[PDB]
């Protein structure tokens, strides 16, 4: 299609369009005109990516100013979905117009999946794979390689052929999807990691996980050339406020404290051994500290940086000498004085949430170490370690967390919280204290990204209401509007099973345990679906531990064989590797004749990134209300902070947040308007939260569907499937919800110009 | 408010000389009380109807039957041109009851090799009656899917009031990638029409393939009764026929000769396809007022056509189904029955 929004061609890759899309198209350009925030709700059943990319890509190719576009998704899995979608649209944009791209657009996932060196790629741990190639292709290791001819230092050689051919230009013209990128890079024996690392200043659009925008330790290479005058795009960003606070979160364990002593004592050996050999550089680095923060070679580091910037990207940084901490022996001494004080603060017999100030003052009372120099731990460690040119990190892995933490808490106050549990309640009565620490307001990290740009886009099919987030992140949008699914057919049956076959108000809030009155009713309720439902059916527990709780007794119950006698059952596994193998086989079985049934957690990772088409998404299950206070009052602590900071209480936020995570899972049942699937839910309180739903979801929910019985619901979904299974192809009223190819959008919307 | 196909793209190559072995499920799934006796017994009732009608509408085709019981498929009828052997088989199968589960792949391959001896002109096709939601496959179905499509055998199947994506894919995969063959039921009459539309040949757009001529002869009836003697069954036949070439006393059968193996047919089967080959356009219901034609039926004598300004009775409609080619009307009862039974448009027949 090629229509206009009164200013720009719209090279829409599909012949068909949708009424939401043009309304989506109407607002995106309108928002694009006035760079703001404009939080909008677009139904996930429609593919917003097409409406997303098409108007934006044209906008850059029509308006000649915004040469850089930024999209931040939740998962790199979404990135490759966007990567091919852009690639297809880029092909289509060329297809409709010829060759008018000259465009650079690539994803960004990690070094782990982009380090093409097989040995480094073979390693499992993401830290090591990063660290290995960091060491394998290091600014100093290559010196140990180039200056001293030796086999001691090897290289990825992908970074080298990067420096040979790749660091003169870009990859020729492709908008490389991850498969296409990896296929190309491997044939060029290239490193897509270092490629995008240097391609930061070259990609006309960049797609990556929110963390590269959010996580300052990886949101630190930010170049204002691609950032300042760019547009920021967010979808499904509702479950990111937690991520933001998670990005500032930090859990500690006395074992790691001993690991810290393991590293910190090893530092004493490391600094002493080089001191006998070459302390002159260390003395020279003291002068490099005497001149300042040694930004000459603590930032100008091709592959040198040991400690990254865990704090926000150098906003709250001082650069003077650290007084006496200039000496490494002194530097470790306060650190060694600290870790034991930390241990002395870790050994608390009960749970204590210590204020950042009082705890710091308490430290000062115990170990008189000043706050401002304490932030220098991160820079000093990154500085010192490379000067030590250590050959290992595992002993020092605990240390960078301290360099993270000690800088963090010394930088952060009255927006963060240090809390020292004496153990974990799930394994209480044993000594396992955690010195848990995190932020409280998510907007704190959002404020710099708020500050840096005006044109920012946020979208979700789940966000409801669209007002908590402006309250939460303390910002003003332009358009706070929700889109409804223009469907002339049901295509999904929202079902609230408050009452079971027993007509019992059934819930997950009662306990995190089993009661067969509710549970066996649930088990009996579930099995009838296995017979009637086709391949594709998933459950979402409120908690993984709660998930396992119900599993064993149902396994003990005879309920287990019949569903196997009906379909295939695949579990959620703590390792995603087995889970992935389950997932593909589940989809394979879903693609296969033998039916497949799944089971997950509403907080599980599947609800985060994994979508399911018509066949793959057929019958979603919400196992009770997804609730999170199974854990401690750290939720309440932030919530109490939330309650005092914002006039939002627990349950209101909880219902908002729980249904947000509930709706987070439910968005994965749909692929397009061709897709469909009944949306069953089983909890007594589900009837109350009819308002908390997103509009189209709430619109799709009739009031007659509340507190339904499973038996009556079984009849309800019974007819739905056959009707949907029936080839409902009117081909005349479809154009009402299709806005027939290049005509109705041209005709109707231009008619609707009044 | 009309439920009609916009146009009928019949005009050319369809499935006429057919080799269909429909496969049934005989499982606990067919045992359940979804239909009044059950699925299976009503289905066996339903299935019986099509057999003769298949041999009625398509006497030029051959057919056997296979079922699937207890995770295993079982052939239950030989591919033949006589309904009776197939017909009598179901009577035992009627008195037989479905059991266990169906094995799709067992049916997949048992039927697959079953259709190997079929000639090219005899069109290979399979239809499935399935009630469960999962299969019983000894191996890779997609391999068998690959094997079947490599054999160039399009297939339509009809599951129960539900959908199976691979079955939706299979009917797609079998039929040149065109998915119009996984239609499922929602009602017994809606199931009855499935039989009714099944007897029709299958034109969509046949790829330009090798088209083969056919040579045979007509049979010549035997007259004597007391001379009872048979050769195709070594019996005594109180009346029979004679092969055009082998010249064997053969009982009444439009089948192939048993001695020199040539098809024996008189005239009837041939013209059955002809009205199928070139059907008519539906008699267009002429308007209530814009027609203003003779106030009577054309094929029949239905003087009443509307109600003449009778509020809504006349504003309802006008039973004026008019064939376009003849430009002559027909009462709906006449016109529908015409297109139902005998195309033979008298207005078009008269010239
Ligand atoms: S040089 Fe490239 S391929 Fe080798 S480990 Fe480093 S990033 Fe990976
Ligand atoms: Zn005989
Ligand atoms: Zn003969
Ligand atoms: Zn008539
Ligand atoms: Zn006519």
């Amino acid at each position: 299609m090629k229509f206009y929004i009164d200013d720009l061609p719209v090279l829409f890759p599909y012949p068909k369009i949708y009424p939401e899309q043009y309304n989506y198209m109407c607002d995106i350009k309108k928002t694009l005109d006035v760079g703001g925030n404009s939080i909008l709700e677009m139904p996930s059943g429609t593919g917003k990516t097409v409406s997303l990319l098409s108007l934006t890509i044209a906008y850059q190719m029509h308006y000649p100013e915004h040469r850089k576009i930024i999209y931040c998704s939740r998962t790199m899995s979404e990135i490759e979905k966007a990567l091919v979608e852009l690639e297809n649209l880029m092909d289509y944009r060329t297809k409709e117009l010829g060759y008018q791209e000259d465009f650079r657009g690539l994803g960004l996932t990690s070094r782990k999946n982009l380090c093409l060196h097989p040995e480094v790629s073979k390693e499992r741990k993401g830290t090591v794979v990063d660290e290995k190639c960091r060491r394998m292709t290091n600014g100093q290791a290559k010196r140990k390689l180039e200056e001293d001819p030796e086999a001691n230092v090897e290289l990825c050689e992908y970074h080298e052929n990067l420096y040979n051919i790749e660091v003169e230009d870009y990859l020729p013209k492709g908008v490389f999807s991850f498969e296409k990128l990896l296929k190309y890079c491997e044939e060029k024996t290239l490193c897509p990691y270092f490629i995008v690392r240097r391609m930061i200043s070259l990609c006309n659009i960049i797609i990556y996980s929110y963390h590269y925008l959010l996580d300052p330790k990886i949101a630190e290479r930010v170049s204002n050339e691609v950032s300042k005058d760019s547009i920021v795009i967010f979808d499904e960003a509702h479950n990111i406020d937690n991520v933001c606070i998670e990005s500032l979160s930090l859990d500690l364990t006395t074992d790691a404290l001993r690991r810290a002593t393991r590293g910190a004592n090893a530092l004493d050996e490391r600094i002493s051994e080089v001191r006998k050999v070459d302390s002159q550089k260390l003395q020279d680095e003291y002068e490099k500290l005497v001149q300042g923060l040694h930004s000459a070679d603590i930032l100008t580091d091709q592959e040198e940086p040991f400690v990254e910037t865990p704090v926000l990207p150098q906003d709250l940084l001082t650069e003077a000498i650290p007084g006496n901490i200039r000496r490494a022996e002194h530097f470790v001494s306060f650190l060694k004085r600290l870790i034991e004080y930390l241990k002395t603060r870790m050994k608390v017999l009960h749970v204590i949430s210590e204020t950042p100030k009082s705890f710091l003052q308490h430290l000062k009372q115990l170990t008189f170490i000043e706050r401002k120099p304490l932030r220098f731990c991160s820079e000093r460690l990154s500085l010192l370690v490379r000067t030590l040119e250590v050959t290992e990190v595992e002993d020092f892995t605990a240390l960078k967390d301290i360099a993270t933490f000690a800088t963090l808490i010394s930088t952060y106050e009255e927006g963060f919280l240090l809390i020292i549990e004496p153990y974990e309640i799930e394994n209480a009565a044993v000594p396992n204290p955690i010195m848990r620490f995190t932020c409280l307001d998510a907007s704190i990290a959002i404020k710099p990204v708020f500050e840096r740009f005006s044109s920012v886009i946020i979208t979700s099919g789940t966000i409801s209401p669209l007002d908590m987030y402006p309250r939460m992140l303390n910002f003003k949008t332009v358009l706070q509007k929700s889109y409804a699914m223009t469907l002339a057919k049901k295509s999904f049956l929202p079902m609230i099973i408050t009452k079971g076959s027993d007509q019992v108000a059934i819930s997950s809030r009662f306990e995190i345990r089993n009661d067969p009155s509710i549970v066996r009713n649930y088990g009996s309720m579930l099995v009838e679906f296995a017979k009637i439902t086709p391949d594709g059916m998933v459950v979402f527990f409120p908690s993984y531990l709660y998930m396992e709780s119900i599993v064993s007794m149902w396994q003990t119950m005879g309920i287990l064989d019949e569903v196997w006698k009906h379909k295939l059952i695949l579990v959620e596994t703590p390792d995603a590797q087995e889970t992935s193998l389950a997932l593909e086989t589940y989809r394979k079985a879903c693609s296969n004749g033998r039916g497949a049934i799944l089971l997950s957690v509403a907080r599980g990772k599947v609800s985060e990134g994994i979508d399911f088409d018509h066949q793959y998404g057929r019958t979603v299950l919400m196992i009770g209300i997804p609730f999170q206070y199974t854990e401690s009052r750290i939720l309440k602590a932030r919530l109490e902070f939330m309650r005092e900071n914002y006039r939002i209480r627990e349950n209101d936020f909880l219902s908002f947040d729980a249904m947000r995570h509930a709706a987070q899972c439910l968005g994965r049942v749909l692929r397009g308007k061709d897709d469909y699937g009944v949306m069953v839910l089983a909890d007594r309180r589900f009837s109350r939260k009819r308002s908390q739903l997103p509009k189209w979801i709430a619109q799709g929910l009739s009031d007659a569907d509340l507190n339904l019985s499973t038996d009556m619901a079984i009849s309800n979904t019974k007819q739905f499937l056959r009707t949907m299974a029936q080839p409902t192809d009117p081909k005349d009223q479809e154009g009402v919800s299709v806005w027939s190819y290049e005509d109705l959008i041209k005709h109707q919307n231009s008619r609707k110009d009044q | 408010k009309k439920r009609t196909a916009k146009k009928n793209i019949t005009p050319y190559q369809r499935g006429i000389i057919r080799s269909l072995i429909l496969t049934l499920d005989c499982s606990e799934a067919m045992l359940e009380k979804d239909l009044r006796p059950n699925r299976h017994a009503m289905i066996i009732q339903y299935a019986i109807d099509f057999v003769h009608e298949f041999f009625d509408q398509n006497p030029i085709s051959q057919m056997g039957i296979i079922i699937m019981r207890n995770g295993l498929a079982q052939l239950v009828s030989q591919v033949s041109g006589n309904p009776q052997d197939h017909i009598d088989a179901l009577k035992s199968i009627r008195k037989q009851e479905p059991k266990g589960n169906p094995s799709l792949q067992n049916a997949l391959e048992m039927a697959r090799g079953l259709l190997l001896p079929v000639p090219a002109h005899c069109t290979r096709e399979v239809l499935i009656v399935f009630g469960s939601l999962s299969t019983t496959d000894p191996g890779d179905i997609h391999q068998t899917i690959d094997s079947l499509v490599s054999e160039k055998i399009r297939v339509k199947v009809l599951g129960l009031s539900a959908q199976v994506a691979i079955c939706k894919e299979l009917c797609k995969a079998t039929n040149y990638g065109d998915e119009s063959f996984y239609k499922i039921l929602l009602d017994e009459t809606h199931l009855k029409e499935l039989f009714n539309e099944a007897v029709t040949p299958l034109p969509v757009n046949k790829i330009n393939k090798g088209f083969t001529l056919v040579k045979m002869g007509f049979p010549t009836r035997i007259f004597e009764d007391t001379p009872t003697f048979c050769s195709c069954h070594s019996k005594l036949v109180y009346g029979g026929y004679f092969c055009p070439n082998c010249h064997s006393k053969v009982c009444s059968l439009p089948t192939v000769c048993p001695c020199c193996d040539l098809m024996l047919i008189l005239s009837t089967h041939l013209a059955r396809s002809y009205h199928h080959l070139m059907p008519l356009k539906t008699f267009a219901e002429v308007p209530t007022t814009e027609k203003f034609r003779s106030e009577d039926c054309f094929s029949c004598q239905s003087r009443f056509p509307x109600x003449x300004x009778x509020x809504x009775x006349x504003x309802x409609x006008x039973s004026r189904y008019r064939c376009e080619d003849c430009k002559q009307e027909f009462c709906v009862d006449c016109d529908v029955f015409i297109h139902e039974i005998l195309h033979n448009c008298p207005g078009c027949e008269s010239k």
